[PDB]
This record gives C-alpha cells, structure tokens and sequence, in this order.
C-alpha cells in the first residue's frame, strides 16, 4: 500500500477512536422521554427540570446527567416513530387528576381522562417498551381537590364507590392506572403525587432512576 | 352544491378510473414473461463489514462514482464509508440525534440530514478550511422528516409528517414548491432518472407521482392496503416499485396506470423498510422486518436470492449506480455489502 | 485399580466433555456476536481460563492412566501443575471480581454510570492476571521430579487465604448485601429469583472448593505413612476433580443466565 | 487560512534554533504538516512530515536524529527544533498541510516560510530546466521518473507545484485530477513512468517554476523544475 | 364547512384532472420492461457473476 493509503487508515483509526470516546462520554446519561395528552403537565415539568421538532435539554443532578424528550409537538402518527424510541431508559407520563371533569374540546362525548388512560394503556402494551420503566405523574393536586369538594368523581367512574376523599380517590386512580399494565413482572410503575416543590419532584425522578439502572445491571448479569 | 353532491361525485370518479383499469387490462406481466428464462438461485458473499455506529442504523445512500456512501445511525453522526478500502472518510456531528434520512449529493459536495427534527441540515464536504460545517439549515415543516434526495446542487426535494412534499432552493433557502395533495403522513420518497419526475408514498396505502416544473400530481395509486414505507424508481423510469407493511411488493407502471404483479410469500408476514431495483432491472431487493433480505424476480416473482447476514431488521438498502454491489444497514449498527 | 482413581477418571471426563463445547460456544458467541462491554469482557475472561483448565485436562487424563507415571523431563512437570494453578486462581479471581461489581453496581449505582466503563475492566482483569500469575510462582519453583510432586506449610496457609476465604467470604458478603438491598427499599418487589441465584451460586462455589482446600490442609497435619493420609491423598484426586468441574459450572451458572446472551446463543445456532 | 512563519535569521554553525508557525482559518489537528526547504538558486527538498495527533513522524534520510519536529494541537502551533546546523542548511523553510482522503488534494495551501543563513529511492528527473517561450503558443513540460508510479490501486501520485517570483507556490495538479481554485488549462497526460502538463492557454500569471513530486512512498524528492520567462 | 368543501372540491378537481390522463396497453409496456431487461441483463454485475479479476470487492 502507499503512504496516502497509511494517512487514510491512520485518520479512520484516530475517527474511531473519537467514536468510541463520544459512546463512552453519551452513554453515562440517562434518557428520559416524555408522554402525556395535551398540556397536563408538560410546561410544569419542563420548567422544575430547567431550574419546532424534538426539544433536549441536559442537566446534572447528583453527578447523574439527563436527557430530557419531548414528543409534544410532533403531530403525526406515533407508530412511525415511536421504535426510535425503544432504547430510552426511562418515560415519565404526565397526567392531570382535574381532567376527571373535563372534555376534550374536539368531542363532548369523550373525556380527558378516558384519553390519558387509553394512551397509557396503549403505550404499556407497546412491543417496543416491554423493559422500558414507566413513572406516572400527577398534577394539580389542588385543583383536583377543589373539584373533588365541589364535584363528585363517579360521574367518569360508574363502578366507583366510596367516600368522596381525596386520598381514596388518588388512591382508586392509581390502582386504575397500574391495572393498565399486562406485564406486571417485567414493566414497573413508579406513581407519584407531584407538588409545587420541584425538589421533592427532582428527588423522587433521581431515586427512580436509581432504581431503575440498578434493576438493568442485576438483569444484564442474569441476577434479576 | 352539496357534500353528499361532491362526494357522489369522487365515488363516481373512481368508479369510472377503476372500470377504465379493468378494461384496459388486457394482459398481464405473468402470462407475458413465462416464457423467458427463469432467474435461478442467486448466492451473494459479505464483501465488506462495516462496523463503527453504535446506535440503530436507519438511512444510507450510495454516490455517483459508487465508492463512497453516506451513513446516517441514532448516535447522531453522520459516517462516509469508503466501500473499497473500509474507511471512514468523514464524520459529521449532528444537533439533532433523532436522524432518519440522509442523502448524498451526486457532485459530492454537499449532504443532507433529517428526522424527527422539523429542521433539515445541509452540510457542505468541500470547504475551503477542511472541516464539514453546517452549510445551512431549512425550517418550515411541522412533521418529522422522512426522507430527502438531490436534483442538483441548487435543489433538493424531501417530504416531512405532515401530508405534503416540499422542493427548496439552496441559494434561496425557502419553500420553492410544495405538494399538499397526500392525504396521509408520506414516508417514502424516490426521484426519476430524467430528474422532471418523482414518486411519494405516503401512510394512506397510495402513491403519487408529482412532477418538479409542473407542481400537480399526475397519477395516483391505491394497490397497497397498509401504510406505505418504501418506494423506489424503476431504471427505465417507467415504472417504480413500492413496499408496505403488508408483506408485499407491488410494481406500478407510470403509463399502464395499474399493478402488474405482487411480490408476496406465506412465511413472509413482517413490514417492508427498503426497496430498490438493480442496475437492468431484473431483480428487486427487499429489506423486510424478518432479519432478511429478498431479492426477487421482476419479470417472473420468484424468490431469487435470500440474505441472512444481518441480526437485526434491516432499515436502508442501496444498490450502487453502475450496480457492481448492494449495502444494507439494519438496527444492529452494521453495514453489510453484498454482491 | 481403585474406585477413587476410576471416580476421578470418570468425573474429568465429565467435566471436559461438558464444559469445552459450551465453553468454547460461549466464548465464540461473546466475542463475535456480543457488544464489548464490561459484562462481556468478564464473561470472555472466565470462557478463556474455563477453556485453558479444559484443554488441560487430557494431560491430567493421560497422568492418572500412566498411574503417576510422567516419562518426561522436569520441564513439563514445572509447567502443567503451574499452568493449571494459574487457571483456577485466575477462574476465582476473576469470579470475585464479578461478585465485586454486581454489589457495587448495586450499593454505589451512580458511581458506575459515571466511571464503570471497559478500561477499568480491561485493568482489573490484568491485575488479577498478574496476581494469579504471581500465585502460581511457588508452584513452578518447587516442583522437581518417576515421581512429579513436592518433596510447603506457609505456602498452603497463604494459599487457603488468597484463594478460598477470602474470596468465600467476599462473594458471601456481596450476595447478602444484594439480597438486603432487593428485599428492603422504596420499590422493593416482592421476589426470590435473585437470592435463589445467589444461593445456587454460592453452594456450588462451596461444594467445588471447600474439599480441595481442607484436603490440602489435612495434608500437613497428617502423616502420610499413616492410612489416613493414604486415603487423604487417594481423595485428593476426587477433590481436585470437583474442583474442576467448577470450570464447567461456571459458564453455565453466569453466561447463560441473561435472557439477551441465551437469544443470542440460540440464534447463533 | 494563514501560516505565520518566524524563528529565521542568521545562526552560527553548531547552534540550535526553534523554528515556529502558527496557523490559522482551519483546524490544525485535522492536516497533517510537511516542511519543505528551498536553496538559492536551486530546487525543493522535502523535510520532515508530521501526522494527526503525532501518530506518524517521518524525517529526510539526510537530517536523521539532527531535526525535531512537534505540535501543540490545543494551541495550533508547530515547532521545529535544529541542532548542529552545517553550513549548507542555509535555506528557505516553508510549511504546508495536506490532508489524505478519497477526492482530497494534499499540498494545496503554502506557508510564507522563513530564511535561515548558516555563517536509492525514488528521484524525479527532468531533462529540461529552462524553455523560452513567447504569448500565444502552448507549454508542454515533459518529465521522465526512474520507478512506475502506477501502483496497484490505479492511482496516479504526481503534484505539480508552480512557484512565482515573490510568491509561494501553488497546487495545480495533485493526482489529471484538476486541483481548486486554478483554471482549467492545465492538464496532465501520460503513463506511469512519462508524464506531460500541457497548458492550453498561456497568459501572463502562469509564469514561474514548476516542479513535479511524487508520493508513492513517505521519502519525497522534488524534481529540477522547469523555469519559464516571459 | 367551508374549508371542508373547499378540499373536497380540490380532491374532486384533482381527480377529474387525473382521469383525463391518457392510457397505453399493458402488454406493450410489459413488452417494453422485458426487452429492457434483456437488453441490460449483459451490463448487470449484480444478475451475471462478475469473475474477480473484473470485482473491485474480490479480496
Ligand atoms: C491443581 C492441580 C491439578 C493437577 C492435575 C495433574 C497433576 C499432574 C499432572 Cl502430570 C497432570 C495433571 C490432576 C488433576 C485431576 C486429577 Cl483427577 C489428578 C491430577 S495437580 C494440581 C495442583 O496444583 N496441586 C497442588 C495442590 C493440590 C494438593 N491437593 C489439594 N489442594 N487438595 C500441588 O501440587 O501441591
């Protein structure tokens, strides 16, 4: 071979070498799309994190870097994209208590919470998130307790019945939400009451997230 | 005028296309071309492994002097693989992680980039300081990007998620043409040899041909009944090939106006992601969701050659200009040239 | 003939024949087939030193049938007992190790994300090379030769200290705190499949190693002119082939076990 | 881009000189460098050749174990350590990056250079050195090399450099593959040993000296160079 | 209302404009693709096996 050939291989092992160092350096953080119908708590969510196509943000908390996903804007169908998708390491959906009452402004017969449900239920039985751990939200405690004392919660849960409290209700709704999950052994639910203390809300994803890259190392050994 | 009048009206149209299609077909590709000799099993070598990407490969795209090739992967890097000596001739970094398309220019001067990102990038390889820099970048989409190609070095013609195909300028910079005629989210797109023509497939099972100095559609065609994914021109440029998640290869002809035949098997029942047309014609590769690659006989629909080298489903296939090989690009981060 | 001699005979048979085509698959499939990562490096590691105790066992078959007869020079009788010792000290460590980071995945998480990568695995494993490699230098010195055997104390005594308790002890020591960990936290899940894993794996670690290592401590507090020690040294055969047959249990115990490595072995195939 | 060259000067024999460049408008860690020395009234001779990231150094059979080239990348400069100068290093040293890839053109930009005034491979030879020439007709420089340049790849490695009076040399030819930015009436012709740069039209930036080098191997060896004047 | 039976004029407008397309046989555009392919099976080295000496790819 010549010396250009030399200088060719020399540069594709100086370019692998650069390859191999970025993987290195991008897979210490971990990724965490989000879901969720709407604008239940997408803003609220984006805004404690921080303190047109796909938007990232990074942050490090902990000495542990995120990658924070957002879909929200993509207004197509989500089956065509949503395997890109499938080695994310975790999905935190977002849903409001408040939307109990209220409807969906493209049809009055269908409510919102039946909607978040049944995006829920679709995305647990995705093929491509089977391992993929899922951290349920709830927002707007406040207001979901204001209606609450205002309005009763059978009026979108026929079957419900019990006392019109606010820690049997979140109680019902989210024995509801985790029912939705067929694969009770390999997929886990990670339910939590988000508040206005970002910190709290910060902590809870940290401690998740924890747990969730510990539960992936003991099965990659072939322990868990 | 009345809804029920304007819709009385399209079903009576397509009554009359459909009716016309029957009539006009007096023959068929299969009783035409059984008596010309059969293809026989074809056997192809992994000539080189390309190895390097360390995410799911989802696009490539071969040049004009069919050496060097365009790689697009997840990592969100752009790789130029030299096919005859292996090496990596450059490595673009992209903003944008959640790359799908790529294109190759055919002076090889400039590159594109897309995907999830309304954003399409275009970078330029012949700086004068040495480095691939962002040449540019386009904006105007609300979907994601799903495929692109070059005309020349001026324009380039792509489509995004929503339902409409779009033709930019590059010394403008903005919408020279657009298409809003696709009724369903479009993912495939493939340009004609004559470079006045070009067919999209899009997620509503239909296909269309829009041509670039005219704007208007042409034809359209409804033989898929599952959301479209590939599409590809056919080298005499009067036909064209497009595959769905049906498990089905269907030819379409630009003057026949109508299905010759479908490229279908039992075993075979997983969506199709890429398909192209070798240098004559005669066989048509197919990346299908099975971990393999069919490569079947135009003229007569029979398994020609089968290729079970890669271990994930293959996302990209080309076959190079002069047809000397085949690469294919699966989610296993492996390049795979066969010949 | 002996019934210990033909038990030892069969048992090493056995256990070649069972660990060198897995073994050999295993490895194959990790190095051709799996991504190189710090899981794979370590499971390459164990295949490597399984397949060296493997392929060395026909020359432990060949000496037993000669009935401790070795027409050769001192070379060989410096070499293979030594090559064979490297092996299991390096087949010990090198599980020790994996003992060691599947509970410092588990107590320091985040510290792995950020620092756990190939290199550091890549040096540990060369640390251990190089102490096993160290481990077997008294080996190679004082053997001399038609009988090949020593002709001793502190050498076992440290010997009992770098290869089995402290190992025994160090894996014991991670399986519980791992078991602790999973059966006590926020999100703790209510299951048994990991401690039944560690359970398995620490019993046959013990089953394999604890006969070898008491056998060569009995050896020095017994006379060898009594009976006693006559069967002690017949037993020692037996002992050192179910210490053997830990290279063959291995492979299945810790490769095997990933549900990603078995789909890719069945593919393989 | 910008190379600044400085360190030149008077040296007295057996000292040392650091001879510095600082470049500038492109990235520095991505060409490769080479030093090229050029006496009074004589011809190019290649240096030293340095790589990436210093993964490859080659030096001139003739200065071995006397010069010491090194690169800072973070700062984007390059050093050249002299040592024991005799008194035939008197030349002009100049500095030029090349970058090796499929569809490149190495030896495309030169540096100023710097003067420093002291108190078996394959040779290319030219069988002319001066060709008078008037406005109007054409140019064919004709060159002839002792080994086949034709490797096994199909290559042609042959550079044509044109320096002018006052100026740095330019890259006309870097493989019949037209480099940039010059016109379209060079050409190269010929087989793997005989080789022709034709030049359509003649005007009156074209003059100057050319010389031919090849690159079949790390030892480079420039050619005589015709010189043409007008 | 009105933006739907603006499309649907549209649609009905493009369709009507796609139904005055002209058409051929499909016998003859059969024909044509099988004396294509004929004719090109000689140029494609992906149909005929190339021998190694004319394979770039041959190591
Ligand atoms: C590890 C090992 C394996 C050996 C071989 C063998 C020996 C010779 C030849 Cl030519 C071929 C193979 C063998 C394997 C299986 C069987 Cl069935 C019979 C022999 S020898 C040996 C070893 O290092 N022994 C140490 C300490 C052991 C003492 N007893 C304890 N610790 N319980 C030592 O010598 O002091």
């Amino acid at each position: 071979l010549s010396a250009e050939d030399k200088a060719a291989v020399e540069r594709s092992k100086m370019i692998d070498r650069n390859l191999r160092e970025d993987g290195e350096k991008a897979a210490r953080e971990v990724k965490l799309l989000l879901l969720g119908a709407g604008e239940s708590g997408k803003s609220t969510i984006v805004k404690q994190m921080k303190i047109t196509g796909i938007v990232e943000t990074h942050f490090t908390f902990k000495d542990l870097h995120f990658k924070m996903f957002d879909v929200g804007a993509q207004r197509s169908e989500r089956k065509k994209w949503i395997h890109c998708f499938e080695g994310v390491t975790a999905i935190i959906f977002c849903v409001a208590l408040s939307d109990y009452d209220l409807v969906l402004a493209e049809d009055e017969e269908m409510n919102r919470m039946h909607e978040s449900m049944k995006l829920f239920d679709s995305i647990c039985n995705n093929k491509w998130f089977t391992d993929t751990s899922i951290i349920l939200f709830l927002n707007k405690k406040d207001l979901f307790e204001e209606k609450i004392k205002k309005s009763p919660l059978t009026i979108c849960y026929p079957e419900y019945a019990g006392s019109n409290t606010y820690e049997e209700a979140a109680a019902y709704i989210q024995c509801q939400f985790e029912d939705l999950n067929k694969r009770k052994d390999t997929k886990e639910i990670y339910t939590h009451f988000t508040c206005s203390t970002d910190t709290k809300n910060v902590q809870f994803v940290f401690d998740a997230v924890t747990d969730v890259i510990i539960k992936n190392n003991l099965k990659d050994c072939g322990l868990f | 005028s009345e809804l029920d009048q304007l819709r009385q009206e399209a079903e009576q149209l397509k009554n009359q296309i459909r009716d016309a299609r029957k009539a006009c077909a007096d023959a068929t590709l299969s009783q035409i071309t059984n008596n010309i000799d059969p293809v026989g099993r074809i056997q192809m070598r992994t000539r080189r492994t390309l190895r390097g990407h360390l995410a799911k490969i989802y696009a490539m795209h071969w040049g004009t002097d069919s050496r060097l090739l365009v790689s697009a992967s997840q990592d969100g890097k752009l790789i130029i693989w030299d096919s005859y000596t292996t090496n990596k001739v450059h490595a673009i970094p992209l903003r944008s992680s959640w790359v799908m398309t790529c294109a190759y220019a055919p002076s090889g001067n400039y590159v594109a980039c897309g995907g999830l990102d309304n954003i399409c990038s275009i970078y330029n390889l012949k700086t004068r300081e040495g480095n691939v820099r962002v040449s540019r970048e386009l904006a105007g989409h609300t979907g994601y990007l799903s495929c692109c190609r070059f005309l020349d070095d001026n324009q380039i013609v792509t489509s995004s998620g929503d339902t409409t195909c779009a033709l930019w300028d590059i010394e403008t910079g903005q919408q020279t043409t657009t298409f809003t005629g696709h009724t369903g989210d479009v993912m495939s797109l493939s340009l004609a040899p004559d470079t006045r023509l070009f067919v999209s497939g899009a997620c509503d099972a239909s296909a269309k041909l829009w041509d670039v100095r005219e704007g208007m559609c042409r034809q359209t065609f409804t033989g898929h009944e599952s959301d479209i994914n590939a599409i590809c021109f056919f080298p005499n440029g009067n036909a064209f090939a497009t595959g769905s998640d049906d498990a089905t290869c269907r030819l379409f002809d630009l003057r026949a106006d109508q299905e010759l035949m479908t490229y279908s098997h039992d075993n075979i029942i997983c969506g199709i992601t890429s398909v192209s047309f070798s240098k004559s014609g005669r066989l048509l590769l197919a990346g299908y969701d099975d971990f393999n690659c069919n490569v079947w006989d135009a003229l007569k629909a029979d398994r020609a050659g089968v290729l079970a080298g890669h271990d994930n489903r293959v996302s990209c296939l080309g076959v190079t200009d002069d047809g000397m090989a085949v690469a294919t690009g699966s989610w296993d981060s492996f390049l795979k040239i066969w010949n | 003939n002996e019934p210990p001699v033909i038990l030892s005979m069969v048992i090493l048979s056995l256990t070649f024949l069972l660990g060198l085509p897995g073994n050999g698959l295993v490895l194959w499939v990790a190095g051709l087939k799996m991504q190189r990562t710090v899981n794979t490096i370590w499971f390459l590691h164990l295949t490597l030193a399984d397949l060296l105790c493997c392929l060395s066992l026909p020359f432990s078959l060949a000496h037993l049938a000669l009935q401790g007869q070795w027409p050769y020079g001192r070379f060989l009788c410096k070499l293979i007992p030594s090559i064979i010792v490297l092996n299991m000290f390096a087949s010990v460590f090198l599980l020790t190790a994996i003992s060691l980071d599947r509970c410092l995945v588990v107590f320091k998480p985040i510290w792995c994300q950020n620092h756990r990568n190939v290199g550091m695995a890549c040096s540990i494993c060369g640390c251990i090379w190089v102490v096993a490699f160290v481990m077997c230098i008294p080996v190679f010195v004082y053997r001399e030769i038609n009988r090949c055997g020593y002709k001793l104390v502190a050498i076992t005594i440290t010997r009992l200290v770098v290869g089995f308790l402290l190992p025994s002890v160090i894996m014991i020591a991670c399986y519980s705190f791992i078991v602790f960990r999973m059966q006590r936290g926020r999100f703790a899940k209510s299951q048994s499949k990991t401690f039944r894993v560690a359970v398995v794996v620490v019993a046959v670690f013990l089953v394999c190693w604890t006969p070898y290592h008491i056998f060569g401590v009995l050896s020095l507090l017994t006379d060898p002119e009594t009976p006693l020690g006559k069967t002690l040294m017949s037993w020692d055969h037996v002992c050192i082939a179910l210490a053997s047959a830990n290279s063959c249990f291995n492979p299945f115990l810790y490769a095997l076990l990933g549900k990603d490595f078995r789909k890719k072995a069945r593919q393989s195939i | 881009v910008q190379l600044v060259e400085s360190g030149g000067g008077l040296v007295q024999p057996g000292g040392s000189r650091k001879l510095s460049c600082s470049a500038s408008g492109f990235a520095f860690s991505s060409f490769g460098m080479h030093w090229v020395r050029q006496a009074p009234e004589k011809g190019l001779e290649w240096v030293a050749y340095i790589s990436s990231g210093s993964g490859t150094i080659y030096y001139a059979d003739t200065v071995k174990g006397r010069f010491t080239i090194s690169r800072d990348d973070p700062k984007n400069t390059l050093f050249l350590q002299m040592t024991s100068l005799r008194s035939e290093d008197t030349a002009m040293y100049y500095c030029v990056r090349s970058i090796y890839y499929y569809g490149s053109s190495p030896f495309d930009f030169w540096g100023q250079g710097t003067t420093l005034t002291v108190s078996a491979d394959i040779v290319m030879t030219q069988a002319t050195s001066s060709v008078p020439v008037t406005p109007g007709e054409s140019v064919s420089i004709s060159c002839r090399s002792s080994k086949s340049l034709l490797h096994s790849n199909g290559n042609t490695y042959l550079y044509w450099f044109l320096q002018r009076p006052g100026q740095s040399p330019q890259l006309l030819i870097y493989r019949s593959n037209l480099a940039s930015g010059v016109p379209d009436r060079f050409s190269g012709s010929g087989s793997g040993t005989a080789f022709t740069l034709t030049i359509s039209r003649l005007e009156a930036e074209d003059v100057g000296v050319y010389y031919c080098m090849q690159h079949l191997e790390y030892p480079l060896t420039f050619g005589a160079g015709t010189k043409l004047e007008l | 209302n009105t933006a739907s039976i603006a499309q649907a004029r549209k649609l009905v407008e493009q369709l009507k404009m796609e139904a005055n397309i002209d058409r051929i046989k499909v016998s003859k555009a059969a024909a044509d693709l099988m004396a294509y392919c004929e004719a090109h099976a000689k140029e494609d080295p992906l149909l005929t096996p190339v021998p190694a000496s004319e394979n770039p790819f041959r190591e």
